[PDB]
């Protein structure tokens, strides 16, 4: 039984604004190459020859840029399986074009393009096989989703998790998840069934991974009421149950809002996902290839330092890059061809491609965008964005929140830049 | 000689009994030095039925038939020096009395339980502490998990027939801020006022403990299911040379007659057969006889019961006390 | 009358000198629970001691000690009877059901000769009951003035101590590392600190919470890898459990090879040891006597892929596990108490003083 | 202490050329995700390889015989032309 | 071919993997006594090793030396087996047999590797008398260019080396050192060389009586006092019977801690081993290849009361003693060999420019 997985790259449950308007959702690029890559060498780190990524914003960008990668020829062992929007609108007609251009036989994962990983997924897939020989097909699907605690970045209220289980036999029973309830009550009409007893967990967060064999194509173009996943999967369990597997130490999580952003972005590089960590070079970028040192920093080629610039935890640098003097840098991301002139302090600042900051500039929690000639004190705290060629100059400070771009009613700002208010 | 034990009376106390109520498991377990510090609190007649059991002391003490759990401690409160340790006498079970209330001083249980694989009851990971018990009057909605249970103890087993022991060892810390909150009667559903959390007793966390045996089957009020099937530790009795029973209770002074072998079987105090007494699978108590003819095979001859000379009878209670001479009873029981 | 605790599995080839506990089985597993010669005060600290919940540095001493105070004054007394000779030798079966509970620590033995010459010190003179109150005196006094009074001092002399710019590492298993760091950050010092520990009881649990309760900045790992931490540390602290009248340092067994990769580059030690635990006690390296807990603590998880499931199979494929651990005084450089900062082998005279003299 | 080492997981390499002379790898190996709320900011990192000092290590079980820990340089002048070691 | 020797008395319980002797019953109690299952010169050798006679540095190759050259120019020479591939497997019997009688100082090994090479350089295609007579042109002018003119060449070269008043200390029984010592002295020279000695061999003799009757004045302290000649030693020869590729040395019991605790102060050890005793083999430890002599050699005249007499009669005395010891690199620094004065760690360098290269 061969191996692929389908690759869908959005639902439009729309979280990012307005990062997607130039460049999309899904060519996000966390550490100086494109978040596509990350989800791509996921799925050639496990072992899946072909996949199918569906495309349906902006044809000529993600095929420009899929044009410069090296398995745009099949010498390895995968080639890209593409497609170009025509009608697409989220994981609904994704999986009515997955059994009516019918390109399933068997197991096949199902992932966004936004979760990055380390799972070696065989494992349960195998595990999964074995409870569908043996059990007559009454076990639909196994989803395999992280032990952790109550408490972690990854698991903000977004996508909280808690399921009832039993642990021998590990079918589900609720997937009931909590944006915003605080009490709890399971209906205990299935509790006189298994006597024996059964778990409750919340150890729990979804890596957004699971493994489908195509009679959930039959349970999902049949049922024309569940579109997204979750809703799906609870009237699944209403009524075929599915099943569970706790994995133990390797996690993904999908990289829903920047704050999953942040927490990846700030978990790459304290390296909980090796072999992915950005000094291998995924692409055949000669622009990228960065060296490792002590306490996880990564210098470019060509960097040039400024003189006193120290560096702590976690940072980053490009090619071409000329950075100034006296930087106090933790726990951030710079990208390449920055000018990022004298006297620049950062802070877990995200900044992309084409910028030039000028000196004397405080910068603070932020992630920035390509062409930005940002300026004197721009002074900013937790949570704040600037996105694309929109200029800031002396000290046009911003609060907490800052929807912000050069677009006019996205932003805060008209036409021109953000000069003055 | 501090924590002291108490023995309570009714719930749905001495029905099912041939010859001996054998609670003896626990009164053979535990009774060297032991057991001094009992009180019997159950259903003046009740200062005669066990002088027959072997106690080195004892409290005879009567209490009223509105037998709240809570008013049969209001009513002996102030002599209860020291801890609790309710043992009501309806109970059965050999499993082993030190452990139960080595529990006890884990982290020091403020109430500690014993329980056994509808009625529901939560635990913790480790099998150790149980946290809400609930039964269905105080359910018709389905159950409530707070917040703070399952963001503090992720993993919560549950389970729904891990059926009572009544070993309910307790502190006087909750009995001394619960008692006198005289809106909390019935000792069995004062549990659920465990009174924990965010929601007095305590009246300022509290330690609660229970111990899920796996030997013996629970308590029986009026069943003998197993408990006239219970391998008490034939003993000392005397038999026609031919009382081939399997192990089987014989109260002495029987009257056997031709092969008379009440096997699988508590063939009490005068159980008496003039012909064959076969494997009866039953209970033929004090008084009781199947003479000429004993027709003994699962009728349960409950206390002075009479059915012989063809004893008809067979899957029920058969006739407890009442005269039926020919008595061809069915698999419903016979009258009372 | 107190009956033994068995072996449980194969001993090592060495120590035929200390029996082997589980805590799958009980001391109490035996007797007779409505405990009518051995006081149930005494079995609730052997009991909870059985399960290592309670088995920190000065803990297991301040348990000892409210419980004997709950011990002491709640007797009765007999009559024609010497008042103050019938109480050390009855004491005598307690302790020695601590001991076959589990054996002691020096913290334990200090406890005993304290009260042990006090119930000598207190003499029949006067009724019982001032008498068991002199001693609910006496005994509130010595963990008073000894845990707290130790604990402040110790707190301001290191503070005096402590510098900044100094990344220190630790390996804590105390109350009192913990102690010393928090209010070393609470009075705004500088400081940058790295945890490292070991399997079995994995002793970086209880100070990272300490620590990360109280918002330090970190970084964690354990000790094989303790040379990558040779080249940027600039100090390095240890709490002991006992210090001897060497300068012996004698802690949980993750003490040792810190102290001497950081002597392989002059970065040299700090132990915090207040002086109570000290004892008159000597022995000179590692196997003397220790003690060693139920030795099936130490499985390896990968999955399914338990390691030392079953060791018994064969017939000595068999594992042990010690607990104390000391190393000579000659690299420990600083000991820090009550009475100032004593460098190394200087150590007994700081014991002599405090001896009715 | 006798090392083991074959004659061909030999390296001309010196300890300087850049880093990751060490390997590092996920450290969910030291860490469960079972804590609480712990985990968020204390930044653990672990090698796989350590590096030792040649002067304290005592002499080879290779495959000539027996070395001393700093006689090496004969083999690498033998094995290896130095001039297309840096290639 | 041959038996064995028998064992006498106990051992220790860590040197199982060696035999021990003893010279009341020898080899040849009962074996072929006209010897010709063996050739007569190794029953010669070996019955004349069982009672330690040569027992010299390069004595001991020069006397197997002799033995081998009995062997080999007067050895028929057999057909259907081959001209020169019978003798190297019958000569497996020889060194197994000596190997049995007293094992082999490595001089013998090295002796045995160089007739071997040879012997296989003359093949077949020669007739066995001339081809014998060229194998004795060339292991004699291999044993007089390497012995004899490695001699002389360091005594011109540490001639060359030590100058006036060097006060210069041996662990004394060789043919190089007291060479040095003599071909060094009898050129206007003055140092005042002492000998150090050990029990039971009480070997310095040949040094002491053969530096006397050359003239020089000579000192005397054993190594159970060698802490007393601790200050004032200026330099020491080492007498090293091999010389390993760590570049370690190699003698006997009494140059095991005079060479310690003469590192212990700087003065520059100095040992002396030709181009001969480059060897190959690489131990570590003081247990691994080392050998153990007659094991109740070792008692004590005090009257007739002596303790060591009946010691089998009590249960569990014993009683050993070793002969060899190897000495680490670091201590060593400086080896007498011909091409100069090569360090310690260098010395393998030279043992390949001299192996066919």
């Amino acid at each position: 039984p061969p191996l692929q997985a389908v690759l869908v790259a959005d639902s439009f449950d729309r979280r990012f604004f307005p990062i997607s308007k130039d460049q999309p959702r899904v060519l996000l690029p966390l550490a100086n190459v494109a978040l596509i890559d990350y989800t791509l060498e996921f799925l050639t780190a496990t072992g899946v020859q072909e996949t199918f990524v569906f495309c349906c914003w902006k044809a000529a960008q993600i095929k420009e840029h899929l044009l410069k990668s090296k398995w745009c020829r099949p010498t390895s062992l995968n080639v890209v399986r593409i497609i170009t929007s025509e009608l697409y609108r989220s994981l609904g007609d994704v999986l009515r074009d997955v059994d009516a251009k019918a390109l399933v036989r068997s197991d096949f994962l199902l992932v966004y393009g936004d979760v990055i990983s380390n799972i070696n997924i065989t494992r349960a897939l195998e595990e999964h096989r074995l409870r569908r020989k043996l059990e007559k097909n009454v076990s639909v699907m196994t989803m395999i989703f992280k032990e952790s605690s109550p408490s972690h970045p990854t698991r903000c209220h977004e996508d909280n998790v808690v399921v009832a289980v039993d642990s021998t036999t590990n079918r589900v029973l609720h997937f009931q998840k909590t944006q915003g309830l605080r009490r709890f009550a399971f209906p205990l009409s299935l509790f006189q069934g298994s006597s024996d007893g059964v778990e409750v967990r919340y150890d729990l967060l979804d890596c957004h991974i699971s493994i489908c064999s195509p009679q959930v194509a039959q349970l999902f173009t049949d049922n024309f009421d569940y579109q997204t996943r979750d809703d799906f999967v609870r009237g699944l369990l209403v009524n075929n149950q599915i099943h569970m597997h706790v994995t133990a130490k390797e996690y993904g999580a999908r990289v829903s809002n920047l704050h999953m952003y942040s927490a990846v972005c700030a978990d790459v590089i304290r390296r909980w996902v090796y072999p992915l960590t950005p000094e291998a070079n995924f692409t055949d970028s000669t622009t990228q290839s960065c060296t490792h040192s002590r306490h996880n920093i990564y210098r470019g080629p060509e960097v040039s330092l400024g003189h006193g610039s120290i560096l702590e935890e976690n940072v980053l640098l490009g090619s071409g890059t000329v950075i100034g003097s006296n930087c106090f840098i933790t726990n951030s991301v710079i990208g390449p061809g920055c000018h990022i002139g004298d006297n620049v302090v950062l802070d877990q600042t995200y900044l992309w491609q084409g910028v030039r900051v000028a000196a004397g500039a405080q910068i603070h929690q932020s992630l920035l965008c390509d062409n930005a000639e940002v300026k004197e004190r721009v002074t900013l705290k937790p949570r704040s964005v600037l996105t694309s060629q929109v200029v800031v100059g002396p000290n046009i400070t911003l609060p907490e929140g800052s929807v912000i771009s050069l677009h006019p009613p996205d932003a805060e700002e008209d036409e021109d830049d953000g000069e003055f208010s | 000689m501090e924590f002291q034990a108490v023995v309570m009376a009714v719930g749905g106390p001495l029905l099912p009994v041939g010859n001996k109520p054998l609670i003896w498991y626990p009164l053979n377990l535990l009774e060297r030095v032991g057991f001094e510090e009992v009180i019997v609190v159950t259903t003046k007649a009740l200062c005669a039925e066990f002088k027959m059991k072997m106690k080195p002391d004892i409290v005879c003490i009567p209490d009223d038939a509105d037998m709240g759990t809570a008013d049969s401690l209001r009513y002996i409160y102030p002599k209860l020096k020291t801890d609790v340790l309710v043992l009501s006498c309806d109970l059965i079970t050999d499993v082993a009395l030190h452990e139960v209330v080595d529990l006890f001083r884990a982290y020091d249980a403020s109430l500690a339980m014993l329980m056994r694989k509808r009625d529901f009851i939560g635990v913790d990971s480790t099998g150790k502490r149980l946290l809400f018990m609930a039964n269905e009057a105080d359910l018709d909605e389905e159950l409530v998990i707070k917040g703070s249970i399952l963001q503090k103890h992720p993993r919560i087993r549950f389970h729904t027939g891990l059926v009572d022991a009544h070993l309910y060892c307790l502190k006087k810390y909750i009995v001394d801020f619960l008692m006198e909150n005289g809106s909390i009667t019935s000792i069995r559903s004062e549990l659920i006022p465990y009174l924990v959390r965010k929601q007095s007793a305590s009246s300022q966390s509290l330690d609660i403990y229970s111990f899920i045996t796996l030997n013996l089957a629970p308590y029986d009020a009026c069943w003998n299911a197993c408990r006239g099937d219970r391998w008490e530790d034939s003993s000392a009795q005397i038999v026609s040379k031919h009382l081939v029973g399997v192990d089987s209770l014989i109260g002495p002074e029987t009257q056997i007659g031709e092969k008379s072998s009440i096997k699988r079987s508590v063939i009490g105090s005068s159980c008496l057969i003039k012909d064959r007494v076969t494997i009866t699978n039953c209970l033929l108590m004090n008084s009781v006889t199947v003479e000429e003819g004993s027709n003994i095979q699962g009728s349960v001859i409950c206390n002075n019961a009479v059915i012989e000379k063809g004893a008809d009878i067979k899957d029920c209670l058969i006739g407890s006390g009442q005269r039926i001479e020919a008595k061809a009873k069915r698999v419903n029981e016979v009258i009372v | 009358q107190v009956p033994t605790r068995k072996d449980y599995g194969s001993k090592v080839s060495l120590f035929s000198h200390l029996p082997q506990y589980s805590r799958q089985n009980s001391l109490t597993q035996f007797m007779s629970i409505p405990s009518s010669v051995i006081h149930p005060a005494m079995v609730r600290l052997g009991l909870q001691y059985s399960q290592g919940l309670v088995s920190g540095s000065n803990a297991r001493c301040i348990a000892l000690l409210r419980a004997l105070q709950q011990v002491i004054q709640d007797y009765t007394t007999p009559p024609n009877e010497e008042l103050s000779r019938d109480l050390v030798n009855k004491l005598k079966p307690y302790m020695s059901f601590l001991t076959q509970c589990r054996p002691l620590s020096a913290s334990m033995h200090n406890a005993i000769k304290f009260l042990n010459k006090e119930i000598t010190s207190v003499g029949s003179s006067k009724r019982e009951e001032e008498a068991k109150s002199e001693l609910r005196a006496a005994i509130d006094r010595y963990v008073q003035e000894k845990i707290v009074l130790a604990a402040q001092a110790i707190s301001r002399f290191a503070y005096q101590k402590i510098s900044n710019g100094d990344v220190i590492l630790v390996y804590g298993c105390s109350s009192l590392v913990s102690r010393i760091l928090q209010e070393a950050w609470t009075e705004g010092r500088r400081f940058r600190v790295v945890v490292v520990d070991s399997r079995p009881w994995l002793e970086g649990r209880h100070t990272l919470r300490s620590l990360v309760h109280a918002g330090v900045p970190a970084s964690y790992l354990l000790i094989p890898a303790a040379s990558y931490v040779l080249p940027e540390v600039s100090k390095v602290l240890l709490g002991a459990h006992a210090l001897l009248a060497n300068g012996s340092v004698m802690s949980r067994v993750g003490t040792a090879q810190l102290a001497l990769v950081a002597r392989a580059h002059n970065v040299p030690v700090l132990v915090c040891c207040e002086t109570y635990k000290f004892c008159e006690r000597v022995q000179t390296d590692a196997f003397v006597s220790n003690e060693l807990d139920d030795p099936d603590d130490l499985q390896c998880k990968r999955g399914e892929h338990v390691a030392l499931a079953n060791w018994q199979n064969h017939a000595s494929l068999r594992l042990l596990n010690l607990v104390y651990d000391v190393t000579p005084p000659e690299l420990v450089d600083l000991v820090i108490t009550e009475l100032g900062m004593i460098p190394c082998s200087s150590v007994p005279v700081v014991l002599r003083v405090k001896s009715s003299d | 202490l006798i090392v083991c080492a074959p004659m061909f997981k030999l390296s001309p390499q010196f300890p300087n050329e850049e880093d990751s002379f060490h390997k590092f790898v996920a450290p969910e190996e030291v860490l469960p995700f079972t804590e609480g709320d712990i985990l968020e900011k204390v930044s653990v990192h672990c090698p796989v390889f350590d590096y030792v000092p040649p002067e304290l290590i005592t002499l080879f079980i290779s495959n000539i015989g027996g070395n001393a820990p700093s006689y090496i340089y004969r083999l690498m002048s033998e094995l290896y032309h130095p001039d297309d070691h840096v290639l």
